[PDB]
């Protein structure tokens, strides 16, 4: 059961890293820069589901 | 920050290393090789992450940045992971040289491809991918057959470790394609973060699951 | 085992919905609009991990 | 598109409904009530999603849009889900009226809060949340104790269904807070997509897991 809380903790950490890129992009004033940062964050987070599932699967 | 992520990698790998050296202190008569191997897997990786965290080995390639230490890590540690899995499975030597060679081809192809600006990097990726399917076939096929002959506790630990490996190693080539070496949809920072997470699970997580079962 | 492939299929569907919002925002030319679309997509995807884990957990 | 997501909800709920009516055709002597209940849970929800897909019940509230059918759904179906779980657990009547009342308080508080522009909507949310913890206590506590007295196949199906419910219902209030009713960090579209996914798992997924076990 504790695995989830480890996974959840990391997943929000990763979100905060991705978000931090989006906002930096935003402060640029350039929408394209924000979109480039957003696509990276979406794809990263999708990929991150797969890692967590593997870790959950292997442990379940 | 890139170097912060590298430093978190180094610290994670270190903790794992110290954990495996400690746990190994009271290892059985033919179990030391397992503990030695895990100290090898996480210790090499720790040194690599330290090197990257210190800013060394950042190679310019076209419009991307390739971290040479990352790949030198993989070439050394991934076959050690395969050696570990070969131990639970109970391979003889011949079966080792096949899978290890397959594995080595994967990492070299990824590395080579990573270092090539041209579109032919995808051909190199192609070959790495084909070798990977070869490796997977051995993990789920013959090595699994081998592992079935062993005591059920070892079989169950094998399946558990094989599942974790096959599933998570299959994610790497996607990071390669979506990240800087491929279409550059993942920023360098996200690429590094995902790999750090993977490297910790495939090595340290892999290891702890083995500590859990060597007890239980 | 098939559950994962169901989860993976939906997770990429959700990514595509989120992404589709980011790009629409991008075509606006307004970086703030892209950031607002990006934060929604990041938080949604984080939340989406939790749903998939629950579905995996319950089934594992 | 919002109405496209609603239409996918409707179709998913329908499929589930038809599946439960069909599967129920050959139900045992005291199993019909289970199948009837699942047709109720997914059938009511299908009608709700159709209504939303047709553009009806979209309430303006301050700067957000509240879907009244969604909440009318919850008030009717969530207690039916709780009734189902009460059946596996083997509750008597008194134990039913507690949990169902708790459950009802949750949905009304969420609904009420959703319809309030002012900051006091969070107080309403507060009360819904406290009632939810009350409901959870009953699922994992007394109802679990109750369920332990039953045959192991029923116990195991209870734990499985209780886990799915407790985990996934706990996600709803976060969507409420991060979405339009709360801080509006999730766009309406993402809010609707997540809920559609949840409603399908908590009802249709919930149901199929029960079909799987009523066989096995
Ligand atoms: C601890 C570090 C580990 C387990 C690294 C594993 C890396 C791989 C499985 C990489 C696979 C790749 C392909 C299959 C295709 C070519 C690109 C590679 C090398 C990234
Ligand atoms: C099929 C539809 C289901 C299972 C809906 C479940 C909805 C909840 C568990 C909502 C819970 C809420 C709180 C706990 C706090 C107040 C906001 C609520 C109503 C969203
Ligand atoms: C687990 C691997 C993640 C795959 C991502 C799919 C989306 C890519 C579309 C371009
Ligand atoms: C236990 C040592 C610290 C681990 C941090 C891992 C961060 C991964 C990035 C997502
Ligand atoms: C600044 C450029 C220098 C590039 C040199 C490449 C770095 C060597 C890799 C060392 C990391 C791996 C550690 C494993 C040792 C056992
Ligand atoms: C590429 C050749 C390497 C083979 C090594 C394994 C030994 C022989 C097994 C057949
Ligand atoms: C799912 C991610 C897709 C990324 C698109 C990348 C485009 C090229 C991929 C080619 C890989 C196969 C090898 C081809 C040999 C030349
Ligand atoms: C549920 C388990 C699934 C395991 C999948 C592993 C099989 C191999 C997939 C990796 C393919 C790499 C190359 C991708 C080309 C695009
Ligand atoms: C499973 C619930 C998701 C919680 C999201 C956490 C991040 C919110 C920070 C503001
Ligand atoms: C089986 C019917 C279709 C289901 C679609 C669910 C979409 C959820 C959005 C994410
Ligand atoms: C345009 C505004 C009209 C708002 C009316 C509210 C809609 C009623 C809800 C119906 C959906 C629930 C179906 C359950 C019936 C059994
Ligand atoms: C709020 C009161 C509802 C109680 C109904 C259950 C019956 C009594 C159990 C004690
Ligand atoms: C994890 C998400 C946090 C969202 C922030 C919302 C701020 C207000 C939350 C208040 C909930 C408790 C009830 C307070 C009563 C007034
Ligand atoms: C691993 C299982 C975890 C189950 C969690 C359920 C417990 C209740 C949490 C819901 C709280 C709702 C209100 C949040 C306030 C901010």
């Amino acid at each position: 059961g504790a695995v989830f809380i480890f996974v959840g903790a990391l997943t929000v950490l990763f979100g905060a890293i991705a978000y931090g890129e989006v906002t930096a992009a935003a402060a640029t004033g350039d929408a394209a820069a924000v979109q480039e940062a957003a696509v990276s964050a979406i794809l990263g987070l999708i990929i991150l589901l797969g890692i967590n599932l593997g870790l959950v699967a292997a442990t379940l | 920050g890139l170097t912060t992520l590298f430093w978190l990698g180094a610290i994670g790998m270190l903790v794992g290393t110290l954990a495996f050296a400690w746990a190994g202190r009271d290892a059985g008569s033919g179990e030391r090789r397992y503990y030695v191997t895990l100290v090898g897997i996480s210790g090499i990786a720790a040194v690599a992450y330290v090197v990257m965290a210190l800013g060394v080995g950042w190679v310019p390639v076209a419009e991307r940045t390739v971290f040479a230490p990352r790949y030198i890590d993989w070439i050394l540690t991934t076959p050690l992971i395969v050696y570990f899995l070969g131990l639970l499975a109970g391979l003889d030597s011949r079966e080792f040289g096949i899978v290890i060679t397959l594995n080595t081809v994967v990492m070299l192809a990824g590395f080579a491809g990573a270092m090539v600006p041209g579109i032919e990097r995808y051909a190199l990726f192609g070959m790495g991918a084909v070798a990977f399917l070869g490796l997977v076939y051995y993990l789920v096929g013959p090595m699994t057959e081998s592992a079935s002959q062993r005591s059920s506790g070892i079989k169950s630990l094998y399946v558990r470790l094989r599942n974790l490996t096959v599933i998570l190693w299959a994610i790497y080539p996607f990071i390669w394609l979506l990240g800087p070496p491929g279409v550059a949809l993942l920023t360098p920072t996200v690429d590094v973060a995902l790999i750090v997470y993977l490297d910790l699970v495939t090595k340290v997580g892999f290891g702890f699951i083995a500590l859990d079962a060597a007890a239980t």
